[PDB]
Formats: structure tokens, sequence, C-alpha cells
């Protein structure tokens, strides 16, 4: 909708 | 034991004044003028079974009612304390208290706290009597005088030797008396004070402060004497308090001549807040409102505020060759060489066009000249700072800000600061009323402006601590003890006064704890310390969490995270803008916390309405007072606000969309209203990020961690009382009386610490220090490094004893050493300098070799010491400074080698003259005759040019 869910960490 | 409180009015008219209203400030009489009115208070300390007889019945063997009060105990022989504003006439008492002591053919002394106004009193004292002496620590003139005007430094040392001079000394008149609270030379005054003769009496000339008795009070115990005190508001050029708003044309009287708070043009001048100093000065010029002193607290701030007066001109130009004249007589006094300096050229202009300016930054010569033309009237408007004593009363006072700047952030001003600046206003006879304007830029709350512009004086607190200098000092002189000290030092009296107030919380926080009871008090306290062993287990988890190495990776735009500030101010759940490292332009290469290391900027929801958050520096996440979380029932507005890691509760499972600038305009409430969206999708809360399963944090320590946790859940959920529908309520009962419990405990341990002497047990530690320096035997008996650090007081006497004594001097240049000495002259920051060359190096690194070796032994002795904070103490950053001053340097070329203005390099340059006459006179007694013709050779070498020009 608004967001997204996000569990990954970007830059390892 | 205390009598005599009776309070006392005193009325007069002033003639009416419509101020800067379009209407009358307060109803006028039928004379045609203002009945005003003020309070004079009383009160008297008595010494146990002392024949004593009260006041207002004294007959004396245009006086104001609180000086004919002071003057009749002064007549009846007793000491007395004054307490009121700067021109209530308060040196009327010290001249009766100088006349009485000439009548009766005895001596009285005269303490002035800074520099020259004992040598201006003493040239004013003798046109009043004639009899008058003046003794000082620069010049000695004449002793045999009936009366003596004396710096309060050398009664001191005076005191120590006992000249016997108080043999028919009759009073000791201290002025200014509230400079005891100084930090850094306040310990002077209680010391002085302490080494009275309980035969002399005194008159205490002090600006208002609120604990006057207690100051009397420790006067009678000491020296068993009573001892009066006279406290009186009384402001003799009434005053008229303004707000103006910024951006706007108002101006609102918020409180008038009889200091009450005008409730509805308050909220008017607050309903108005949605350049401004240029429209101030010339609306005071037109109305002929001047001289006035818009006082910045930065030196930078006001010469950028003179710059902005580029357009006005106040001064006719038969006023403009005036004053030049008088401007270029004052600059002879220099060498032709500084004639053309650059601060001194680029002044002039404004000074013709009538605008000054006045900070600690200008050359001595500057400053000086500044002054008088202002009390000429050629300057009609005045930038200044705080820092000042001086006789520079204008009619109009104007404060650029509400705040003022701290160490680390911008907090409000205090009342007492109020009262110690507004009093700069209103001029005795020329003025019939004194205005104080104040812009201010935020929709402070009506309680915090009360308590700024009718706020309350600070107290007189004493600062009495323990010195080497002192220590060694008092060894010497074989009739008093530094036991003695303590016991009699006002420190120690306002702890025994303390603890009866302590006492009073006490047994009422006890009567709280014997009213709690908990049933099952054995299962609820376990279950109550598992719970605590849990909450600090989880909080260790967070500090893991929350560490750079693992969070960073997390930290993209959008990211929910719930701030909570200093553990203080819980904002609630936030997102993630953006972050970036921490880098302190100021003093760089400073350390900092691996948490504090970096700085992030998250968009809030919770921001209260009226939080000024136009003062939020971009990396600077010290929050400025004022900005706070939205209180219960206030209203919210969006706003991002910077944090150190360590703010962060707790990190969300959710990251929202963000725009590419946050900082357009309607972008903070696009996302505040997701924010408050993502708060009502998820009322019980946020997910958090799974440490182990979404965050990868696989340090075995780590692991090792939450298991401890593990255990004590299930633990907790195995105890009796986790199915029980009373948990909340016996739970709370039990946390109740723990948190008292503690807070019992902390005072029980409170009162002990006032119940013994203070600081009895640092007494012991620095004499250990002495000892173990070899500045007396293992049996405090002084020795010859000892003694000669009794002579050493413009620095560290550890320190620089232990340099002269290792011989560290012997090997260097008179250049080299002037350079070294410079790092114990030298305290306020400046910019880090640029890296030494070796030739300045290694002699910096040898003392800080040195340094390292004496806080070591601090640190052993028990001394609560940083080692790292004590070295870095001795400023190194105008050491190629003074080694180019010493190479034949012109003072144009060190001025463009530092950002330290010139006034201050003038300064330094004075107190290291002062510290190298010092070591001067060490070498005599030391016997080193190598070091004394090294130490002269450097003296002479700064002794020269501007440095050893004179004053007016």
């Amino acid at each position: 909708a608004l967001f997204h869910v996000d569990v990954e960490g970007d830059e390892i | 034991m205390l009598a005599d409180s009776f309070e006392q009015e005193a009325s007069r008219e002033v003639d009416a004044s419509k101020g800067l209203t379009n209407s009358e400030t307060l109803q006028v009489e039928q004379d045609g003028k203002v009945r005003l009115s003020h309070q004079v208070r009383h009160q008297v300390a008595l010494p146990p079974n002392y024949d004593y007889t009260p006041i207002a019945e004294h007959k004396r063997v245009t006086l104001d009612p609180f000086q004919d009060t002071a003057i009749s105990c002064i007549d009846r022989g007793e000491s007395v304390l004054v307490s009121a504003h700067t021109s209530a006439g308060k040196t009327v008492v010290a001249e009766y208290a100088i006349a009485q002591s000439l009548k009766n053919k005895q001596r009285v002394i005269y303490t002035s706290p800074i520099k020259a106004l004992s040598n201006q009193k003493y040239r004013e004292l003798l046109a009043e009597f004639g009899d008058v002496g003046l003794m000082t620590g620069d010049i000695t003139i004449n002793p045999d005088a009936g009366c003596l005007v004396m710096t309060t430094e050398i009664l001191r040392s005076m005191l120590y030797r006992g000249s016997e001079v108080m043999r028919e000394v009759a009073w000791v008149i201290f002025d200014e008396v509230h400079y005891m609270r100084d930090k850094e030379r306040g310990v002077v005054w209680e010391e002085t004070i302490i080494l009275l003769p309980d035969k002399v009496r005194y008159v205490f000339l002090s600006a208002t402060i609120p604990n006057a008795m207690e100051f009397a009070e420790w006067i009678c115990k000491i020296h068993s004497q009573p001892c009066h005190i006279v406290y009186t508001n009384f402001r003799p050029t009434p005053l008229q308090h303004y707000l103006f708003p910024a951006h706007g044309d108002g101006i609102y009287l918020v409180v008038d001549e009889k200091s009450t708070f005008r409730e509805e043009n308050f909220q008017k001048a607050m309903a108005s807040i949605s350049g401004d100093i240029y429209k101030i000065v010339k609306m005071i010029w037109k109305k002929k409102y001047n001289p006035v002193i818009v006082f910045s607290f930065s030196k930078r701030d006001c010469e950028e505020l003179a710059l902005k007066m580029s357009k006005l001109d106040f001064n006719s130009d038969d006023e403009k060759e005036a004053l030049t004249k008088i401007f270029n007589n004052a600059i002879a006094l220099l060498p032709e060489t500084d004639r053309e300096l650059p601060q001194i050229k680029h002044i002039l202009p404004l000074l013709r066009r009538g605008i000054g300016i006045h900070h600690s930054g200008l050359l001595p010569i500057l400053k000086e000249v500044i002054e008088i033309l202002f009390q000429e009237g050629f300057l009609k408007v005045l930038f200044a700072t705080e820092t000042f004593g001086l006789n520079m009363p204008a009619k109009t006072v104007v404060f650029t800000s509400v705040r003022k700047w701290d160490g680390q952030q911008f907090r409000w001003v205090s009342g007492g600061e109020y009262i110690q600046m507004s009093g700069r206003a209103g001029r005795r006879g020329l003025d019939d009323r004194g205005i104080v304007i104040m812009m201010i830029d935020e929709k402070m709350e009506p309680q915090v402006a009360k308590g700024m512009v009718k706020g309350q004086a600070d107290r007189l607190d004493s600062a009495f601590h323990l010195g080497y200098n002192m220590i060694l000092n008092l060894m010497r002189v074989e009739g008093i003890s530094p036991e003695f000290m303590l016991e009699h030092s006002f420190f120690q009296f306002q702890n025994v006064i303390s603890v009866p107030v302590m006492e009073k919380k006490l047994a009422e926080l006890k009567k709280d704890f014997d009213g709690i009871e908990v049933e099952d008090e054995e299962n609820v306290k376990e279950y109550h310390e598992i719970e605590q062993a849990i909450k600090g287990y989880r909080e260790d988890v967070r500090q893991v969490v929350t560490h750079p190495a693992n969070a960073l990776s997390f930290l993209q735009p959008g990211r929910l995270v719930e701030i909570s500030v200093n553990g203080k101010d819980n904002y609630g759940w936030g997102a993630v803008v953006d972050f970036a490292k921490r880098i302190n332009k100021r003093n760089p290469s400073a350390v900092y916390t691996d948490h504090e290391s970096y700085i992030v900027n998250v968009v809030v929801n919770t921001m209260y309405i009226d939080s000024p958050v136009n003062l939020l520096k971009p990396f600077n996440p010290t929050l400025p007072e004022g900005i706070r979380p939205a209180e219960e029932g206030e209203k919210s507005i969006c706003a991002v606000i910077p944090i150190t890691l360590d703010s962060i509760k707790s990190i969300g499972n959710l990251r929202l969309y963000m725009p590419k600038d946050i900082r357009a305009s309607g972008q903070k409430e696009t996302v505040g209203k997701s924010l408050r969206e993502v708060n009502r999708r998820f009322p019980d809360g946020i997910p958090v990020l799974d440490p182990v399963k979404n965050m990868k944090i696989e340090d075995e320590d780590f692991l090792k961690l939450m298991k401890k946790i593990d255990v004590l859940n299930t633990k907790l959920s195995s105890n009796p009382l986790t199915n029980s529908m009373r948990l909340e309520e016996l739970y709370g009962k039990y946390s109740r009386k723990h948190d008292l419990h503690e807070d019992m405990k902390q005072l029980k341990r409170k009162i002990s610490e006032s119940q013994a002497v203070i600081q009895l047990d640092d007494l012991r530690r620095r004499k250990r220090v002495l000892r173990r320096l070899g500045f007396c035997t293992p049996n405090d008996i002084i020795e010859l490094k000892g003694r000669v650090a009794c002579e050493i007081s413009s620095g560290d006497e550890l320190l620089l004893t232990e340099l002269i004594f290792n011989g560290n001097f012997n090997e260097l240049k008179p250049e080299q050493a002037a350079a070294l000495l410079s790092c114990f002259a030298f305290q306020e920051r400046c910019k880090e300098a640029p890296r030494l060359k070796p030739e300045l190096a290694e002699p910096l690194k040898a003392m800080r070799e040195i340094a390292a070796k004496i806080a070591k032994i601090m640190k052993d002795s028990k001394i609560e010491v940083v080692e790292k904070d004590y070295v870095e103490s001795f400023r190194h950053e105008l050491m190629e400074v003074v080694y180019e001053w010493c190479r034949g340097a012109t003072f144009t070329q060190i001025c463009k080698m530092t950002d330290v203005y010139e006034g201050s390099l003038i300064r330094m340059f004075k107190r290291l003259e002062e510290l190298v006459k010092e070591l001067v006179d060490v070498a005599n007694t030391i016997g080193n005759s190598s070091l004394k013709e090294k130490m002269e050779a450097v003296l002479k070498l700064i002794h020269r040019d501007i440095v050893s020009a004179g004053s007016l």
C-alpha cells in the first residue's frame, strides 16, 4: 500500500 | 539562632511614562505621577547567649531606609551584609563605615574583586576623605594612611603571614561579595573571610541573592559575632520589559514597573510568532531612547550584527571629527608599527557612525576607547557580550535571542542571567525609566516566561575546594590547619544546614515505606528480581543491536525505528531518512562512543506543535531545550530530528516509501500520515527485526546472551505468580517499595556523606600526592620541591615544579621555553593547531610524559581523575604563536596564524608574563643561576611591542 515489508539488509 | 525578622515598605513617586506603548502603563496618581513601592528586609544572626537590642531604634551619631538600617547597624558596631541591585546605593553604606572608622582614629580595609576597580576606588576615595591609601598586588603605595584599599588576593597572602596591621583595624569591607561563588577564583574570598580576626567587624556588599541568611549565619558561627542582613529588590531606575517576536512589527509589554506580569500582552506576543535588529535600533533612535546595548553571546555575532548596521549614521560631522580625535590620541600609546593594525582601522568607520563593538577579543587599547566613547554619548548603539563591573549604563538594553549558548546546547536564559543583564538598563537621574527588549523566536509557554523575565536571582553557593598550593602554604605557617579551613568553610556550613532538610525527606520517605506491605513477598520479590534480570539482559542486547556494525546495514531509508533519546524523551515510532558519519568540525580527532559515532536523521510524528524546531542543527543530536515529545493532550507536528544510535529502543521490520527530497514542501506531512497509518494498522506495536534470523547476528558471545535471556523467561513462566489475577496489582505494590527502598538507601548514604566534614577524604588524598611526588616528607614536613610550588600560582603548581626540578628547561632555548610555558597560561579553547615541528614537539612530549606520571599518581592516590583528560588540559595550540613571537615575528604575522582573537592573544601573553615573573623569583630560592638567566631572557623576549604597551 504505502510501504512494503523489508527484512533483507543491503550491502551484505 | 536568629531573630528580629521585620519587613518595612518604602514608597516614592516617579514621573509618568507610556514607554513604548501607546497608553500609560500604570494608573497615575492625583499628583500626575505614579506611586511605586519596594520592601526592605532585615534579619540578624545572633551568637548563642548574646545581649541584643532590636534595630529600628538606633540613633545616628537623601537616604533610603535600606541604607538607614544598614548604617544603623554600623553605628551599633555589628557586622552587616547588604544585598541590593547594582545602583541601589550600597556604596553609601561603605562610605559610612569608612567614615565611622576615621572619626574613631581606626583603620578600615576595602577589597575590590577585579583588577583596576580598586585603583579607581583608590582615587575616588581620596577625594571624599583624603586619609586613604592603596595596597595592591601590582603596585604598593601608602600603607600608613588611615584607610587602605587593598586587593582581595593580596589579603589572603597577607593573613597567612599575619602582618599585625589588623591590630588597629575595626572594619573590613568586602565589595561584591557574591563573587565568592566563582568556580575559578571564588575559593579566595572564602579563605580570606575565614582567616579574619574575630575582633574585627565586617561590611559585606553583595548583589541580590536569596540565601543572604545562610551567609550571615556562617559569619555568626565562625567569628562569634552578630551579623545582620539588609535585602531589597529595589531598582532605583524603574524598568520596563518588552518582548519582540521576530519577523514581526509588534512590541509587547510583558512586565511593568511594579514587576506585574501582563498576561494578555504575552499571549498576544506569542500569537504573532510565525533586519529585525535594524528595525529596533531605528525605532529607538527615532523615539530618542538611546544609548542602547544589543547583547550578543558570541564575539562573532556582535561583529556581524554591527556589520548589518552599515546603512545608518548617528553622529554629526562635528561629533565624527571629535571622537576621531579621541580615537587617534589613544592609538598614540601604541608603537607606530601597530597603529595600522586591521582590527584598529576596520572599527573606526563604525565608531564615526556612532556604533560600537565591545567584546573580550578587542585589543586592550580599543576596548578602553570604546568604553569611553560610549560614556561620552558618541556611540549610540553598542554591540556587546554578557561578560563585562564596568560603568556602562544605557537607557535601553536589547537581547539578540531569548536563549543562551551552553557548552554543547542552546539553553533558555535563566532567571538570574536576566536579572544581571536587565540591570544594565537605566541611568540614575538621567533616565526616568529603563527599557529592556528581548527578541523571541519561539512560542514559549507562560510559566517558562515568568521564570525568566520575572525569575529569581542565583544563590550564593560556596565554591571552596582544596588546592595543592593552598595545602603547602598552610604547612609553612605554624598557626592554621587545613582541617580548620574545612571545618570553617562556607561549604561545610552549607552541608550541616542541608541534613535537617534531608532528614525530613527521609522520615517522610519511610512513612510511605511502612504503609506499603505486599503479601507473598518472597514469591513477588523473586518474580521482580527475575524480571529485573531480564530487563538488564534485554537492554544489553539492544547495545549489540544498535552498534554500527550490525545496525547500519539495515538502516535503509524508510526503516521504522523506536526513538528514546537519552532514555527520557520517547518519540514513538519513526522513519529513518538518512545517516552519515560524525566528524566533529571543532576539535577534530575527538573520541566518540561507538554508538555515538554516527548521526541518524529520523522523521517523527509526535513532536509537540510549538516546539521550536528551527534550532535543529543537521549533525548535532543534542536536542535544544524545549524540543520534546508531545505531552498528553497536546498537538503533534511532523519533524526531522538527529539522534545517536543509543536513542533507538527497537528496530522495526517494516520500511516506508520515502520521497527523494524529504525537505520539500508538505513532504513531512505525507510521511507523517504514513507513520500514522503504520501506527494505526499495528495498534499493539510494530514487529522488530529478528537479531539472529533476520539481522544475521551470529557472534558466539551474542548467542550466549540470547540463551541467558531464554532461561530466565522459562524460569519466569514456571513461577507460581505468573498465573495470578492480582499479579499486576501485587507487583506494583512491591515495585513501588523497591524504588522507595533504593531511594531511601541513597538518602541514608547522602546524609552520611554530609554528616562528616566535606572533602576531608580529599585532603588526605591530596597530601598523599604531595608525599609521593617529594613535595613533603612521608611525615608531611615540607620539602624544597614543595616550597617552590608555593611560589607558583599562575599555573599547575605540581607539574611546573616537577618540570623545573627535572631540568626540562635546561636543554631548551628561551624561545622554546616560552612556547612550553604557553601551555600553562592559555586556558580557553580554540581550533586545533597544525602539527608541531620537531623543534616544538619534543619539549611538548617531554612535558606530556611527566604529566602522565603525575596523573597516574593522582589516580593511584584515589583522586577522581581521567588520565587522558589531564594530559590534554595544557593547551599547546599557541605554542607556534609564542615561538614565532619570540623569533621576532610581528603582531600582524601571528594574528594571521591562529583563529584566536587579538585581545585573547594579548591576555595570554600578559598571563604568560606573570607566570615567567614567578619562575624568575623561584630561581632565587632554588639557587639555580642558569635557570634565572633563562627565564629572564624569556621575559624580555615576550615583553616587546604591543604586549609591552600600556593602558590609558
